[PDB]
C-alpha cells in the first residue's frame, strides 16, 4: 500500500531515546496526587544548596566529624592555610552537593561559589586573605604571589565577608570535571592576611568551608557518576 | 491517532490512545518562545514568604526571640483541608490544648558528644493531650515547630548542627541483614545519644547505626544542609527555630508506627571552654505540634 | 493537531529531574534455567540506579519496562499484580489467565516493551520510609519501604528454547514527579530495602565481625599543599 | 507545515562543504576477540577521510555514526562519555549504566543509527592545534589537537556470539560549519595526531634510520617536450 | 492498519543517503557558535585562488623549491620553452589547489587561469607567446603553428599581461578530469615572441606560474582522489 | 512529528523531535526560486572593504609605505566585543603602549638560505608592555600587523614568499612518534631558519620539521597561497604588509601556550646577485600587536 | 582595626617620572604603645594594601629597569 | 606585614615606589616615561578586646626626609 521505507535505526533499542509505549493494565486509575512540600524539578538547585568541604582530609582526619574543619592560631608570618585545587572530580568538591551532582555531568560551566565559617568564641578576631589563582598559573607559595589574583579579605566580626565567588574564566565555554592539564579550573587558597589573634596566648581557631553552584552555573552530557560502585550484587 | 487535551514545534500525539502511554515529559508551549535557583529548598527565613503568621506563642506557651526562623521547604503548615483528603471523616483539631511547646530532658553537651536524635512525633507521644490523641485515633498529622536553644559565653567555643530530615532511615549498627528494632528507633523523649561509631559497639535486636559522620544512613555530614537546617555557632547565636509542614505522601499516617522526621542535633565543631572552667553545657529542645489533625477515634492503641 | 511549541535545549535541561532519571537503565537481571525464571519488580537491586532514586524521598513515575534477552524462538512474560500466585514453573496451569495481563514475543524480531503506570497506593513512592507495618509489640516488624508497596512482577517462560537464558529487564521512569531532596549516598550498599552501610566482608573462619564503611572519600597528602 | 523550496540541484552543489564532507564513511574498523570490542572516536585512523577535513583548520558538525557488522544475534554499543572507566571486557558490571547511553540491536535486523551532536567544548573542532596542553617547563606536553577534545568511545560486546567478528563504524558529519581552509595534505600520514610526514620505513636491521617522504608528485622527462 | 508496503531499497543502508537518524545523548547543549574568521561554505573557492604549478618537474627538481621555476635565457631563435598538457590528473595541475579539488570530482567544465611570473631584475625586458591549443590539435612544435590557436602575448614590464585564460572548448558539456583521448583538452605552451633580454649577457631569467579557477568552472560526481593513497594503518 | 521553526518543495519535518537529529542540510526558500567567489579567501586588499581604518601608525610607530596592504580574510581586526565573549570579565585593553610595532632581529638572505619562520604570539613575548601582559593574564587575544621588508636595487633579483598560517602545526624532524619540544616550536623573536631538509639533520628533543617544500607540515609550496601572504618580487615591490585579525575558535587562549599563527618568508626563487657584488640582503620583520585584550590577571607566568 | 584613605594626584606637574619622584609616603606611628591586657600576645601584624587608581602612563619606552 | 610589638616606633613607606616590583603596575613604571596614579591605602590591624594601643596612619604629600 503506502511506500514506507524503514531507514538505517528503525529497529534499534536505544537507552536514551525518546518513544510511546503500549500501556499494561489499560484504564488503571493512578492514586490521587496531594500537595507535598518540598518539589524539585531540576537538579542543579540541589547543586546550590552550600555544603561543607571535607578541607581536612588526611591520614587520620577521614571517616570522622573532624575531617570538615581546619585548625587555625597565632603566626608571626604568613602562612598558606588550606588549598582547594578547583575540580569536581577531587574529593573535596566530589563529595559535596555541588560536586556530587556535577560528577553525573562531563563538563560544566560558571561560578563556584565559597564560603568561610570560623568557629572560634566572640573575643578572637582575624584577618584571611582567600585568593583564587586563574587557569594556568602556580599555586602561589607565598601570599604575595597569592594576592594578585581574584581574592578577597574575609574578616571576623562581620561574616558578610566570608564568601568568594570563584569566577568564570577559561578559553573553552566549558569545563571538563575530571581533572585534565588542559581545561584545569585553578587553585583557592586561604593565607593569613594579619593573624589570628586568640583572647589569650594559646587559643584555636576553627575554620570550615562551603561550596554551591551560583545562578550561573550549567552542566552537560550525563554519565556514570564515579561516586558510586557496585563490587558485589545486592542480596 | 489520539492526542490529548532553536525552537522545535511539534504535534502532540497520543500512537497508543492513553496517557502514561506517552512518551517522556518535556516543556509545552502554545506559542513560540521569543528558574535558576529553588528558594523552596535553601531553608528560607520565614520572612522570605510572609511574617504575619510569626515573640512566638503557639498555644499557651510563649516563646520570646524570629526573622531567624527557616520555613522548612517554604512552604507554611496548614490543616488538610479538602480535596487533597482521602477519608471525608472531619478530623478532629485539638488546636491550643495539644498545640504548644513541649520542652524535653535537656542534654549536656560536652567534648566528644558525638550527636543526638529524636524521632517526631514520637517524642511527643507521652506529652500532655497531644500524647493522648495519638493513641486514641487511627491516624493523624501535624506540623511541628522545632526551637533548639544552646547558651553559652562569649568564652566558650564550638558548633552544632541543628537538622530536621524527612523520613530519616537508620542503619543497622553492622553486619547481616536486620531490621532496626521498633524499641531502638521510638526512644521517647529521651531520644537517642549516638555513641559511636566503635568496632565494639553492640549488635543486637536490631540497633541502630552509631556513625555520626554518615548520618546514621550512609550519607556524609555536610551534605546534611540539604534538609532544612540551621547551625548554632556560639560564637553568634545561641538558638535555633526551624517550622516544618506536614511531609509525607499520604494525608494521614498513624503516628505510632511512622515517623516522619527526625531531629537530628550533631557537634560540627566540639565544645572547647575558654579561659573559664565549664566542660559542659545543657541543649534543651522544644517542640510544638502545630495544626495538628486526628481522625479514626478508637480505643487508646496503648498496649 | 495542537503545535507545542517547545525548545531544542536550554542550558540546564540535561538536569531536570525528568531527563536525570529518564534513562531507561537495567532494574534486574534473571536466568531461564529450566526455562522459567521470575523477577520481583523493584530498583533496590542495582546500587548506580538507586542512588539516583535517592536523591529524592518520594518518587511519583510511571515506568516503561523492556525485554533485552539473547534467548529465540518464542518467550511469555507474565505481569502478575499483587495478592496472587504466579506461575512456579513452565507448564504451570496458571500461565493460562483469563485477566493477569501477559505478552508474547519473538525475541529476534524486536525488543518487547510496555508501560506499567503509577501504582503505587500513596500517592508517591517511598524512597526511604522510617516507619513499620505492624504495630509496637508485634513479632516480626519489616522496617523502611518494603511493605510500603509491591510493584508486581514478572514472570518469564521459554515455549522454544533454542538460545542462551540471559534476560535483563531495563526500565525507564518517565513522567516523573520528585519531591525531598536528600544527600547523595557516599558508601556502597550492602543490602536491599536496607539503608545499612556496613559491609562485614568475611564468613567462615577467623577475622571475622571486622566490618567496612567502603565509602568513597580519599585523602590527600597534605592540606595547603594540593 | 512549510512548504520549504530548495532546488533540484545548482551547478557546484557537488563541491559545497555540507555535500562534499556529508558522505558516511569509515572512521575505524575494530575486532570483536573475546566478544569485547572498544574504538576511541576519531577521525584520525583513515587517511582519505583525514585528508578531506584538513582542507580545513576548524569544524564544527554533529556526526551520526553506523555500525556494519558481520556478527550475530545481538550485541550492546555503550557510548562512554569522557571522564570515567569504560567496561573493560564482557561480562564486566560497568555494562550496568543507570546513565551512560547505550544501544541494544540484532544484526540481522538492520543497522544501528545514532547521532553524536558537537560536544566540541571549544566551539568548534581544531583539525591542526598549534600548541601546548601543559605549560613551559612540564615534563609530558602533548602537541596537537589530541588534548582539545575527546568525542568519547564505543564500546562494544555480544550477547550471542554466533557469526563473524569484525565491526566497522561509519560516521557522516552533518551540519558542517568549516573554517579556515589549509592546503590538500601531499604526503601519505605516518602517525595518528601527529602531523609528520616521515616514513622510517624499517626497523630490526642494518639500512635502518633513511626514511622517506612518500609524497604524490611525480616527474616528467622534459619541460616544454609534454 | 494503515496498508504500507515496503518497496525494494527500504531496508537498505546507502553511504550517500540522507536521513534523519536518533539522537543519543538528547537535550545536549552544543556550545554557543562565535565568529570565526574565514568561513568557506563551499570547496570550489579554493580552486579559486591561485597556486603555483609545479612547471619544472623533473629528475633531480621534484622534491625541492627549485621545481617551481623555469630559466629563461637570451636565445638566437624562438624555443619551446615549457607546455602544460591541460588535465587535473597530471602531476602539474593535480598537486594545485585547483587540481586537487577537481580530483575529488570525476568531470569539470569551465575555464582554467593561468598566470606567469617572471623574477628577474628590473632591467631585463621579455616578450613571450603563450599559446593554448584547442582539443584535436597536436602540440604545436613551432611557433608558428601554435599562434593560430588561442594566444596572448606576456609582456614585462606590464604584469596586466601574465594572465591567459584558457577558453573552455569541447564538444561535450564537461570534460573527464583523467586523461583520455576521447575529452583531452589540450596544451597550453610557452615561446619566446622576441626573446628575454638581460641587462648584461649570460643573464638569466625565472619563470614561475600559478592556476585557478574562473567563475564558470564546475564539477560533479564526487569520488575517491588518487592524491591520497593509505598503504599501511596508522598508530 | 515535530518540525522546526527543476525546483521541489519539501515539507520540513523533524520525524524524531529535536534539532541534530535533523539529515543534512540544503539552503531553504519560503516562496519559490523562479555565489561563485568568495572574497574573504584571496586575500583582499584592504581597501577591498574599507581603507578608513588604514602612512600606517599604530600607538607611537609609523610605517609609511598601504593599498597594497592584504587584510586576511577580509576582516578588520576588533575587540571581542560581547555575546562571543565566555567570561563577563572586563578584559584589560593596553592600547597604544602594548599596541606598537616591534621590529625583530634582521636576517640575512643568502644564496641557499630555505626559510624562516617566527610563531605569534610567541615572538613578541619578550618585547614591550605586550610581552608583559602575556605573562601576567591568564588569556588574550589580539590581531596583528606584519610588515615585511627586503631592499635590494635594480641589480638584484629573486623572489620571497610571505605568508601567515593559522594553525601551523610543525612535523618532527623524522622516523618515530615524537612530539616536537615546547622549545624549539618557541624559539623566540629569533623565530626558526629552516636548514633541510637533509638526512644528517639532527632528531632529538622532538625538533621541527626542517624541509621548506612540504611546508614543515607535509603540504606542498604553492598551496601555501590559500592563507593570507604577500609575495616579495625584488623587481617590484620591496616590502609586505598583512593585517590579520583574530582567528580561533576560543574567545581568548593563554598566548604562551597557544601560537595561533606563524609568520613564514620561503625564499621561492633563490636571491642572485645581478653586476652588483652583494651576495646577502637582511630581510626586516615588525610586527604591531593590533586590538589586543587581556583578561584573568595573575601573578607572571614567567618561570 | 582598620583604615581607609583615598588620595588623589597631589603634584604641581601633571605626569613625573614614578622612579625618581616618591609624590606620597604613608606612614604609621604607635601614638601609644602596644599593652597586652590578661592575653598573652605581645605582638600583632599591621597589614597595608594599597590600591592604584586611575592611574596614567606615557612616553613610552625600554624597561628604565637597570 | 609588620609585627606591631612593644617599643616600635613606626614604619613608612613611599609611593608609587612601594608598588614599583607588585603586578602590572610595578611593570608599567619602567616601560613608561611619565605617570600619575591616585592610591588607596587600606591600613589594617586587629587585636582583641584585651590589647590596648594606637596608631596613626597618615599620608604625606612630598615626604622629603632629614
Amino acid at each position: 500500500g503506502l511506500p514506507t521505507r524503514l531507514p538505517s535505526g528503525s529497529q534499534q533499542f536505544m537507552t536514551t531515546e525518546d518513544e510511546q509505549s503500549p500501556n499494561i493494565l489499560p484504564g488503571f486509575h493512578p492514586s490521587k496526587k496531594i500537595h507535598i512540600p518540598g518539589m524539585i524539578t531540576n537538579v542543579m538547585h540541589m547543586a546550590r544548596v552550600d555544603s561543607f568541604i571535607p578541607i581536612n582530609n588526611i591520614q587520620g582526619e577521614v571517616g570522622k566529624v573532624s575531617m570538615y574543619y581546619i585548625t587555625v592560631t597565632k603566626k608571626t608570618v604568613t602562612e598558606r592555610i588550606l588549598v582547594l585545587p578547583l575540580e569536581m572530580s577531587n574529593t573535596l568538591f566530589a563529595t559535596t552537593l555541588l560536586g556530587e551532582v556535577l560528577n553525573y555531568y562531563a563538563n560544566w560551566s560558571g561560578s563556584i561559589t565559597i564560603t568561610f565559617m570560623c568557629v572560634c568564641d566572640a573575643f578572637s578576631t582575624g584577618k584571611f586573605l582567600v585568593a583564587y589563582t586563574p587557569p594556568g598559573g602556580k599555586l602561589p607559595e607565598d601570599r604575595k604571589q597569592a594576592m594578585l589574583g581574584v581574592h578577597i579579605i574575609w574578616d571576623l566580626g562581620l561574616q558578610s565577608s566570608c564568601t568568594i565567588v570563584v569566577p568564570w574564566i577559561s578559553s573553552g565555554f566549558y569545563r571538563r570535571t575530571k581533572a585534565d592539564s588542559f581545561t584545569h579550573g585553578g587553585y583557592v587558597s586561604l593565607w593569613y592576611q594579619t593573624a589570628f589573634v586568640p583572647p589569650v596566648s594559646g587559643g584555636t581557631g576553627s575554620i570550615l568551608a562551603t561550596c554551591s553552584a551560583c545562578p550561573d552555573m550549567s552542566v552537560r552530557m550525563l554519565r556514570d557518576s564515579p561516586m558510586m560502585e557496585q563490587k558485589n550484587e545486592l542480596q | 491517532g489520539a492526542q490529548v487535551s532553536s525552537v522545535i514545534k511539534y504535534f502532540n500525539i497520543n500512537y497508543y490512545k492513553d496517557s502514561a502511554s506517552s512518551g517522556l515529559s518535556r516543556q509545552d508551549f502554545s506559542q513560540d518562545p521569543s528558574t535558576l535557583t529553588n528558594p523552596a529548598l535553601m531553608s528560607p527565613s520565614v520572612e522570605a514568604c510572609g511574617y504575619s503568621d510569626r515573640q512566638i506563642t503557639i498555644g499557651n506557651s510563649t516563646i520570646t526571640t524570629s526573622l531567624h526562623t527557616v520555613l522548612a521547604y517554604g512552604e507554611w503548615p496548614t490543616y488538610l483541608s479538602d480535596i487533597d483528603a482521602t477519608s471525608v471523616d472531619k478530623p478532629t483539631h485539638p488546636e491550643t490544648s495539644a498545640d504548644r511547646f513541649y520542652t524535653l530532658d535537656s542534654v549536656e553537651w560536652q567534648v566528644g558528644s558525638h550527636g543526638w536524635w529524636w524521632k517526631l512525633p514520637d517524642a511527643l507521644k507521652d506529652m500532655g493531650v497531644f500524647g493522648q490523641n495519638m493513641y486514641y485515633h487511627s491516624m493523624g498529622r501535624s506540623g511541628f515547630i522545632i526551637h533548639t536553644q544552646c547558651n553559652a559565653t562569649k568564652f566558650h567555643s564550638g558548633a552544632l548542627i541543628v537538622a530536621v530530615i524527612p523520613e530519616h532511615q537508620l542503619a543497622y549498627v553492622g553486619g547481616v541483614k536486620v531490621n532496626v528494632g521498633y524499641d531502638h528507633t521510638h526512644p521517647g523523649q529521651s531520644g537517642h545519644q549516638i555513641r559511636g561509631p566503635s568496632q565494639s559497639n553492640d549488635r543486637s535486636g536490631g540497633k541502630p547505626d552509631e556513625d555520626p559522620l554518615f548520618n546514621c544512613n550512609g550519607t556524609l555530614l555536610g551534605n546534611i544542609t540539604i534538609f532544612p537546617h540551621q547551625i548554632i555557632n556560639l560564637r553568634t547565636n545561641n538558638s535555633s527555630t526551624i517550622v516544618v509542614p506536614y511531609i509525607n505522601c499520604v494525608p494521614m499516617d498513624n503516628m505510632l508506627k511512622h515517623n516522619n522526621l527526625s531531629l537530628v542535633i550533631i557537634p560540627l565543631v566540639p565544645l572547647r571552654p575558654g579561659s573559664s572552667g565549664i566542660n559542659s553545657v545543657p541543649i534543651t529542645v522544644t517542640i510544638a505540634p502545630y495544626k495538628s489533625e486526628f481522625s479514626g477515634a478508637m480505643e487508646a492503641q496503648r498496649q | 493537531i495542537e503545535t507545542r511549541y517547545v525548545y531544542n535545549t536550554n542550558t540546564n535541561a540535561e538536569a531536570d529531574v525528568e531527563m536525570f532519571l529518564g534513562r531507561s537503565a537495567l532494574w534486574g537481571k534473571v536466568t531461564l534455567t529450566r526455562q522459567y525464571a521470575k523477577w520481583e519488580i523493584n530498583f533496590q537491586e542495582q546500587a548506580h540506579i538507586r542512588k539516583k532514586f535517592e536523591f529524592f524521598t518520594y518518587l511519583r513515575f510511571d515506568m516503561e519496562v523492556t525485554i533485552v534477552t539473547n534467548n529465540k524462538g518464542l518467550m511469555q512474560i507474565m505481569f502478575v499484580p499483587p495478592g496472587i500466585d504466579h506461575p512456579e514453573t513452565h507448564d504451570d496451569r496458571k500461565w493460562d489467565s483469563a485477566s493477569n495481563p501477559s505478552v508474547f514475543f519473538q525475541p529476534k524480531s524486536g525488543f518487547p516493551r510496555f508501560t506499567i503506570p503509577f501504582t503505587g497506593l500513596a500517592s508517591a513512592y517511598y524512597m526511604f520510609y522510617d516507619g513499620y507495618d505492624k504495630p509496637k509489640g508485634s513479632d516480626n516488624n519489616e522496617y523502611g519501604i518494603a511493605p510500603t508497596n509491591d510493584m508486581g512482577l514478572l514472570c518469564f517462560r521459554t515455549l522454544d528454547n533454542s538460545g542462551g537464558n540471559d534476560v535483563k529487564i531495563y526500565v525507564k521512569p518517565k513522567h516523573i514527579t520528585a519531591w525531598v531532596p536528600r544527600p547523595p549516598r557516599a558508601t556502597q550498599y550492602t543490602h536491599k530495602y536496607s539503608t545499612n552501610y556496613h559491609y562485614k566482608p568475611n564468613s567462615s573462619g577467623p577475622d571475622e565481625h571486622v566490618l567496612k564503611d567502603r565509602h568513597f572519600i580519599k585523602t590527600r597528602p597534605l592540606i595547603s599543599s594540593a
